[PDB]
């Protein structure tokens, strides 16, 4: 389906500090009333998702539905990509050249043949329970930002705010969801595993380079963000 | 600072500065000489008068009502009414760059428009051209009246009614000041125009004017010397004409200051220290007298004017 | 031009004449500010000798401090001085005001002066000058009573 | 410094500005945090068992702290050498990988690894590139290394068809053909196996002692380089203005404590005009302010060289509490003159209101006289009547032409 | 218009110049304070009535 993003896609655009002034800033966001894709009713094809700009991932998951993310060139063999997996406790971000599946299912644990990496990044895990990220890579930086709010896209206000980074470059041009699931499914060409579970909905959105006008708090907090390419107001 | 706004906390770009000639030692001058200039219009207007005079303590003139124009010895600042809500609507070394406060202060400006309104009050105009010569007010305004071609007699009977409608005019002036928060702007947007001045030179730091970074420290440290010092060399270019045009916009506006400064020392001279014939000059219609308040960075003079109304048609030969 | 050959000098030629250029712009910039100054001066100047000498203004403070007379104007290799003659009251005294004069049920007003007061007498003089007169019907006009 | 600003030798009366009063940071602290990661080099050097040289093994060291401090790790090592890199200058420098390789050879065989050598190690065994950027430990382990009985553990290729590549790892045990046949796969004559053990013993020579040699394999493929050593550890100085170095962000001032909370993730701070007013300590969570310390401009004040010489210094926009008598003023500071409390003509301007002057003795300063006071009795039925006249004249200079210039 | 004046259909120079810093932000805002200027004169002495 289709969705409008009425007034979300905002993030920090640096580590800086401000007390009530006002920022203007030409970077890579998400355009304020904007056609977003909402997968919905996929419920395991389309899996070819570009990442030029990077990509703006709602979810409104109960618990534990998404188990990660992949991020890689073409997903075929001498392939740069980098999955991350968030467990219960611990999460694992492993950048490897291998070839994946249509549908790289986790429930499983290994998703490609071999995996022959000796790459180790370990931090804190990730995952009215939305969740935000937004996922761009520029100056050789894979960088993420992450947001827990409360509530389907409401109009309320919620930043982006970073919390790790990764030094890496790597042209991605791909975007694949891992679903979690109970009914074993080990035969990788067959993409058809519809099983009974929770709402699983992943929105796709492209981000654009434009300029934002933020204004910041005496608390340091983004409270509101306003386009200029959308409304003469504005 | 032509030194530490261009050269930031360097040696060796303080020792290549001098190398362009001598503009660090012409736009301070220049500076400085805006300055000196700022400092003497205050004194043209508001210190006309020579000796201070003061308000006598009967509070009784003869039926008009100055409280809201003379100080008041209650509030610590010895300001009046109007003075206090003209103050309280004027919104007022950051890498080399100072204000420099002014000579007079807001507390002897307030001290030379108070003796100015004693003397047009008390003396009339005679503490503008000589001696000081005392008089009663009800005479002063006969003066003005006949001055203009009216009789004296519309006056020495019609007082009470001059009067209340003085007091009321008086009492309006505050209400109509309070609205329309854009009257006066003349006194606030040059201030803004200073905040778009004086914060536009920091702002333009951070650009790089096609340097590989903006701050001295990276370049002096990732770059070789010999090669670094084009790159410096025209951060010092760029920083010198953004100096240099921000001291021609000083020297426009310091002009167009004078200019204002000028006119309203006229004005001063030729509605409160005495009655002009002219038109518009004090105030449209028939200028009677004029009283001065000062502000931060003006002075708003208020004039009073006697209006013909309730004409009626009559044959005339 | 003789240390470094012309195809390898090019680049210092230019930033010299750059250099230059910026230098003499300056200067045109600040001739032409101090000449808008000065022929603001120059008009105030001829504003005060058509005012002030070519006859007698009734302005305060611009032919002079105080009651201007006449000016003289005197020349000088870059500029005019006016002589302004003013005429200045002292010696005041102080007397005894009234505005008007109720005699025979009619409230008199004078009309040129008022009326000064020493005690026990009463006469008309100006507005400048203290010249005791008999309170006659040719300075004063009757306005009707003192009511 | 007045006449020398001025350019001249009699100078005028009033306030001349001649150069700006800056403080000198005394000390350079720079701040960054303690220890994230380290490279494990403890298991590089103190193993308990190295591999063979046929079978080198080679970890990858990416997200570790390279602090290259090997002198703790049998300090008298027997052959340092270090090729394309200078020893103590590696300590400051960043790559891309760390690859370190590690075996165990004999004692004379340790001239062979080298970029440009021949010999059984360097050729069937283990080969450097010649373009080879990075260092080379050898230290004797006789005694962890060889048994009365002997250590048989070490194996080496002695029979190869060809050499080996720069960075090549072999595990082949195939019968090496030196005859005609290939013998189907058997040992016999003319078919040889290309593995020989050592059987270290600790009554051997020097030359043949075991020495565990480790390769440190360095090279830079333009990345963000994640690796890099320590940096510096410093204290933190308060109330005064010194060159702060955090994190890369370079400034000097006063680091004074403020009371603002910031956010978890946010460090650097700046102001309205994108000045940096706030950064975080990375060795410690807390923000402090940058304020810089006394500055202003440096201005004298003389009554000119035709009466005395006995100047006044000011400080402007500046409190004078840090670095003849000093007197604070709204306007600055004023040092070598006297505040008196009788108010006369202005004669020097300074500011807010206040005037120096020359008293003849010393140079004064009071607040400037906005002129006398007369107050005129106001009375309903009195009044001021001139009697004599004054014919006064006064001067109005005024300019009309300029100096006609062209250029 | 500097973005057209100084670049002439080009976005690598339109991406260059607003590197150099806000000199069109006060050049266009003096501008339009000429303008306004200019539009209040005619008013001061013609539309006294
Ligand atoms: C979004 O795009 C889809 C197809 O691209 C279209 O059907 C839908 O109407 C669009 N939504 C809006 C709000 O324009
Ligand atoms: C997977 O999750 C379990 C907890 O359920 C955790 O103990 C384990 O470390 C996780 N594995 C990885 C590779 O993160
Ligand atoms: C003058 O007006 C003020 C308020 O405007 C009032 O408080 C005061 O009593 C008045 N005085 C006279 C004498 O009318
Ligand atoms: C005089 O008469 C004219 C019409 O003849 C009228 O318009 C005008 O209002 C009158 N004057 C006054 C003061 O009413
Ligand atoms: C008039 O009297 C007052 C006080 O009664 C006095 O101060 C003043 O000097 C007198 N006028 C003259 C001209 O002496
Ligand atoms: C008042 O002045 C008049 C001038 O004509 C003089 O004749 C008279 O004696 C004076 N009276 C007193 C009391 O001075
Ligand atoms: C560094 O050590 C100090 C002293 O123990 C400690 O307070 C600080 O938290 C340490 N830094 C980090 C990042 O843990
Ligand atoms: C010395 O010369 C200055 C220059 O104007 C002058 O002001 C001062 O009065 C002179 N002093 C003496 C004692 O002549
Ligand atoms: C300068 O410092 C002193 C010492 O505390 C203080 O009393 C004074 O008020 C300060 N001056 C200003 C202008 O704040
Ligand atoms: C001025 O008065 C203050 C306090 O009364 C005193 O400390 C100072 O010495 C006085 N100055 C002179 C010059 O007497």
């Amino acid at each position: 389906s289709y969705t409008n993003s009425f007034t979300r896609g905002v993030y920090y655009p640096d580590k800086v500090f401000r007390s009530s002034v006002l920022h203007s800033t030409q970077d890579l966001f998400l355009p304020f009333f904007s056609n977003v894709t909402w997968f919905h009713a996929i419920h395991v094809d389309n899996p070819v998702l570009p990442f030029n700009d990077g990509v703006y991932f709602a979810s409104t998951e109960k618990s534990n539905i998404i188990r990660g993310w992949i991020f890689g060139t073409t997903l075929d063999s001498k392939t740069q990509s980098l999955l991350i997996v968030n467990n219960a406790t611990n999460v694992v971000i492993k950048v490897c050249e291998f070839q994946f599946c249509n549908d790289p299912f986790l429930d499983f644990r290994v998703y490609s043949s071999a995996n022959n990496c000796t790459f180790e990044y370990v931090s804190q895990p990730f995952l009215k329970n939305l969740r935000e990220f937004v996922f761009k890579n520029i100056d050789g930086y894979f960088k993420i930002y992450s947001k827990h709010t409360p509530i389907d896209l409401p109009q309320g206000f919620s930043a982006l705010e970073p919390l790790v980074d990764l030094p890496i470059g790597i042209n991605i041009t791909r975007f694949q969801t891992l679903l979690a699931l109970h009914r074993s499914y080990l035969t990788p060409g067959d993409s058809s595993s519809g099983w009974t579970a929770g709402a699983a909905a992943y929105y796709v959105g492209y981000l654009q380079p434009r300029t934002f006008l933020l204004k910041y708090n005496e608390n340091g907090t983004i409270t509101d963000a306003v386009d200029c390419a959308l409304d003469p107001l504005s | 600072d032509c030194t530490m706004y261009i050269c930031g906390d360097s040696t060796e770009c303080s020792n290549l500065l001098l190398q362009y000639g001598s503009f660090c030692t012409q736009l301070k001058r220049a500076l400085t000489g805006i300055a000196v200039e700022q400092d003497k219009n205050t004194q043209e207007v508001f210190a006309q008068v020579k000796q201070i005079y003061k308000t006598p303590p009967i509070k009784y003139f003869g039926g008009f009502n100055f409280s809201q124009i003379l100080p008041d010895p209650s509030k610590p600042s010895k300001r009046s009414p109007i003075e206090d809500l003209l103050f309280n609507k004027v919104t007022l070394k950051f890498n080399g760059l100072t204000v420099l406060p002014p000579l007079l202060t807001d507390e002897m400006i307030a001290q030379y428009t108070s003796a100015l309104l004693a003397g047009t009050i008390t003396s009339g105009w005679t503490f503008g051209a000589g001696p000081a010569l005392q008089i009663p007010f009800p005479m002063q305004m006969a003066y003005r009246f006949n001055g203009i071609g009216v009789t004296q007699n519309v006056l020495y009977e019609n007082q009470k009614l001059i009067a209340n409608q003085f007091n009321s005019a008086i009492g309006k002036i505050q209400d109509s000041l309070s609205s329309t928060p854009s009257a006066l702007g003349k006194l606030q947007d040059v201030v803004n125009h200073n905040a778009q001045a004086l914060n536009t030179l920091v702002k333009q730091l951070s650009s790089k004017f096609g340097a590989i970074s903006s701050v001295l420290n990276d370049i002096l440290s990732r770059l070789d010397p010999p090669e670094a010092e084009v790159q410096i060399d025209r951060l010092i270019t760029g920083r010198l004409q953004s100096l240099q045009t921000y001291v021609t916009q000083q020297l426009i506006r310091a002009a167009e200051i004078r200019a204002s400064a000028n006119l309203a020392a006229t004005k001063m001279s030729e509605c409160v220290l005495g009655q002009s014939k002219r038109v518009d000059f004090c105030g449209k219609g028939y200028h009677l007298m004029s009283f001065p308040q000062s502000a931060p960075h003006g002075v708003v003079f208020l004039h009073v004017t006697y209006v013909p109304a309730q004409e009626k048609n009559f044959t005339t030969a | 031009l003789s240390r470094l050959d012309p195809p390898e000098a090019e680049v210092q030629i230019d930033r010299l004449i750059t250099g230059r250029l910026q230098s003499l712009q300056t200067y045109v910039t600040q001739q032409l500010i101090r000449a808008a100054e000065i022929r603001a001066s120059a008009n105030l100047a001829a504003t005060k000798m058509s005012e002030c000498v070519l006859g007698q203004s009734k302005r305060v403070d611009f032919c002079g401090k105080g009651y201007h007379l006449m000016s003289f104007p005197q020349s000088a290799p870059h500029g005019v001085v006016f002589l302004h003659v003013t005429y200045v009251p002292a010696q005041e005294k102080n007397f005894t005001t009234a505005p008007a004069i109720c005699h025979d049920g009619k409230a008199h007003f004078p009309r040129e002066g008022v009326f000064v007061s020493n005690g026990t007498h009463w006469f008309v003089t100006q507005r400048n000058f203290y010249e005791p007169q008999i309170i006659t019907t040719d300075n004063t006009f009757v306005s009707g009573n003192c009511d | 410094e007045t006449k020398c600003t001025l350019k001249s030798f009699t100078v005028e009366k009033g306030i001349y500005q001649t150069s700006n009063f800056r403080v000198q940071p005394t000390e350079s602290i720079v701040r960054f945090p303690n220890i994230t990661n380290l490279c494990p080099f403890d298991e590089v050097f103190n193993a308990t068992r190295f591999a063979s040289v046929y079978a080198w093994n080679r970890k990858r060291i990416s997200n570790c702290v390279a602090d290259y401090s090997v002198l703790y790790n049998f300090a008298p090592f027997f052959a340092f050498k270090c090729y394309g890199v200078s020893p103590t200058k590696l300590n400051d420098l960043c790559f891309t990988n760390v690859y370190a390789d590690s075996f165990v050879i004999r004692g004379n065989e340790v001239s062979q690894i080298a970029p440009g050598q021949t010999g059984n190690i360097a050729d069937y065994n283990y080969k450097l590139p010649d373009d080879f950027t990075g260092c080379v430990i050898a230290w004797n382990s006789n005694k962890l290394d060889s048994k009365v009985g002997g250590n048989y553990n070490y194996l080496y290729r002695l029979f190869r068809k060809s050499n080996l590549k720069p960075f090549e790892r072999d595990i082949s045990t195939e019968i090496y053909q030196a005859g005609n046949k290939p013998c189907n796969g058997v040992a016999g004559f003319n078919c040889y196996f290309p593995l020989r053990s050592y059987g270290f013993r600790p009554t051997y020579g020097v030359g043949h002692q075991p020495y565990r040699v480790v390769v440190l394999s360095f090279e830079l493929l333009h990345a963000p380089a994640t690796v890099c050593g320590p940096k510096k550890s410093t204290n933190l100085v308060k109330n005064k203005c010194v060159n702060f170095n955090f994190n890369g962000l370079t400034g000097t001032g006063v680091l004074t404590e403020s009371n603002k909370k910031f956010l978890p993730f946010q460090q650097f701070g700046r102001d309205i005009a994108d000045t940096t007013d706030a950064v975080r300590d990375p060795q410690t969570l807390e923000i402090l302010d940058i304020t810089p310390c006394s500055f202003g401009g440096v201005s004298v004040i003389t009554p000119g060289t035709n009466t005395s010489n006995q100047v006044a210094v000011l400080y402007q926009g500046v409190n004078c509490t840090e670095v003849s008598n000093v007197f604070q003023t709204r306007a600055g500071c004023l040092i070598g003159a006297e505040y008196v409390n009788n108010s006369y003509e202005c004669d020097i301007p300074i500011g807010a209101g206040i005037c120096a002057s020359y008293q003849t003795q010393s140079i004064i300063a009071y607040t400037m006289s906005l002129g006398a006071e007369n107050s005129v009795a106001y009375s309903n039925n009195s009044i001021a009547i001139p009697t004599n006249f004054t014919i006064s004249v006064t001067t109005e200079i005024l300019p009309v032409s300029m100096t006609k210039t062209s250029v």
